[PDB]
């Protein structure tokens, strides 16, 4: 038994995606206020 | 003389060994490890054992626990363990342009604080979601990891009976090439037991050594990959020597003994056999194998 | 605040922490699921440095001749205690000391011969069992007569018996091939 | 089967399995014999 970094890959890409979509929330406070 | 127990000559109708010295007036009475065989009482008187036997296993040096250090970066491989700190700054250097120059170093020393785990900017609450759900599939996954090492770890079960060495054939397995060990495989029509003896018929290398000394060193030296067969006797007591390399492992497979032989119609036979009752039932005989085996053990 | 001295210190001391809950919580969860028993008595010396579990054996025979006659020091240690054990702690039948055994909710052992004590740990329902190596090295035989023409045949046919290993088969079969475990 | 007993196991009262059994030579199906002979209560069926 030795486990893989491909069920570990897939959760790296919801972070960036969640980091992704911070940058798009973030770049439209700064245009409200 | 010829430093052999004793058996009979397939081609001569010699007896050899002490069984010989003792049917051709050489020797009155052998005191020795010597099996009390069939075609052996047919010639010489024995008496009870004076010591009960078995044919059995022998193992090599098992490394002792543990290496410890090099088990925290093995569940969570090596590889892995750098994306999560290539992240943690991808996520310390994502929340660090959301908040001139040390302005910059206090606020890279206070997403360095928040990023290292324990207002309502949704900017940054779907990173402090995200990673948190990131960083709890990690410990989720590092935790189920580490339970399936410690349970096959316990599960590794040690070369238990004779049936696992016939199970498989990466544990070479042989024993003395002469002797009744050896005697024991060929003649044998037991289904498991023939098995062994049709494996160790066609050997390549020979798993059959040409002594006692012979066979406890290949053990001690082919890395766990062989076994050597013999009588537990030997067995335990090599058990206790130095470098104390050697295992007893699992259940004898027959059950032979030691006992005290005198020619046919010897004078000193009926009393000797009282002898050793005697003895058996003061306990010098258990005492004694305690003295020789363990009291002087290095183990 | 966001003091990066002692805040190095949480993430830290944090992360060692949450290794060593995870490292307590796998563990757990190795003895609960492969889950492996271990029986308290090692040897005759472990009855022999405690009374709290009562221990004794047949009120006649053989292994009650044993204890008695004893020159070793741990089993007259044994016997000394068990002449004088309040209450007695021998039996009178086997079948009494098999249900004394199982009805003293682990506080009484009973010493007998290898034999039959992993032939009870072969019977319903099966809360008995065989610890620590035995006390001596006896043998059953077959006896005939003093001068008996029947015994040097039926010595030679044992031996022929035991070489061809029937005694093992007939041991296995009816002790373990009948086992009710 | 042979391995344990907590699970019975019988044959036809009559016919090729239950002679099968009875005339086997080998190891795992002679054992598996011996259980269904002195079996209690009896492991053997009239009919399928
Ligand atoms: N003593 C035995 C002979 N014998 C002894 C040993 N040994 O000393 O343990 C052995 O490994 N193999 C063997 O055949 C006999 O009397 O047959
Ligand atoms: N076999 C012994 C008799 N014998 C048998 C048992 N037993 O059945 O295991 C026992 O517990 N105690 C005892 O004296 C003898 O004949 O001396
Ligand atoms: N085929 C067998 C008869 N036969 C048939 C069945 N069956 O119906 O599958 C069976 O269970 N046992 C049996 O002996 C024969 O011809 O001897």
């Amino acid at each position: 038994s030795a486990l893989s970094l491909s069920n570990v890959a897939g959760v790296f890409y919801i972070l960036v995606g969640g980091l992704g979509l911070a940058m798009l929330v973030a770049l439209i406070e700064f245009c409200y206020k | 003389g010829d430093g052999k127990y004793g058996a009979r000559d397939a081609d001569t109708k010699i007896w050899n060994g002490m069984v010989g010295e003792l049917v051709y007036g050489k020797a009155d009475i052998a005191i020795a490890p010597l099996t009390i065989t069939l075609v052996r009482e047919e010639v010489i008187d024995f008496s009870k054992p004076f010591m009960s036997l078995g044919i059995s296993i022998m193992i090599k040096k098992p490394q002792k626990s543990k290496p410890g250090v090099f088990s925290f970066l093995d569940p969570l491989a090596y590889e892995i363990w750098m994306c999560i700190v290539f992240a943690y700054i991808g996520v310390s250097v994502v929340l660090f342009l959301v908040s001139t120059n040390e302005f910059g170093i206090f606020n890279s020393l206070w997403f360095s604080l928040g990023a290292f785990m324990q207002p309502r900017s949704l900017s940054g609450r779907i990173v402090g979601g995200v990673w948190w759900f990131f960083t709890l599939i990690i410990i989720s996954s590092y935790t189920a990891n580490l339970a399936a090492f410690l349970t096959v770890e316990r599960m590794v079960s040690p070369i238990e009976s004779a049936e696992d060495l016939s199970k498989q054939t990466e544990i070479a397995y042989g024993t003395l090439d002469s002797g009744s060990t050896k005697e024991f495989f060929r003649r044998s029509k037991i289904a498991v037991f023939d098995k062994m003896w049709t494996y160790m018929r066609s050997a390549e290398p020979s798993v059959f050594v040409r002594t006692t000394a012979e066979g406890v060193a290949r053990v001690r030296k082919s890395k766990g990959k062989y076994a050597y067969l013999l009588e537990s006797t030997m067995n335990e007591y090599i058990e206790q020597r130095k470098p104390c390399d050697t295992m007893k492992v699992g259940g004898n497979l027959d059950s032979k003994g030691y006992g005290i032989a005198t020619p046919k119609g010897s004078s000193l036979g009926t009393p000797v056999n009282l002898a050793v009752l005697k003895l058996s039932e003061q306990g010098v005989l258990d005492k004694l194998k305690n003295k020789w085996w363990y009291d002087k053990g290095e183990c």
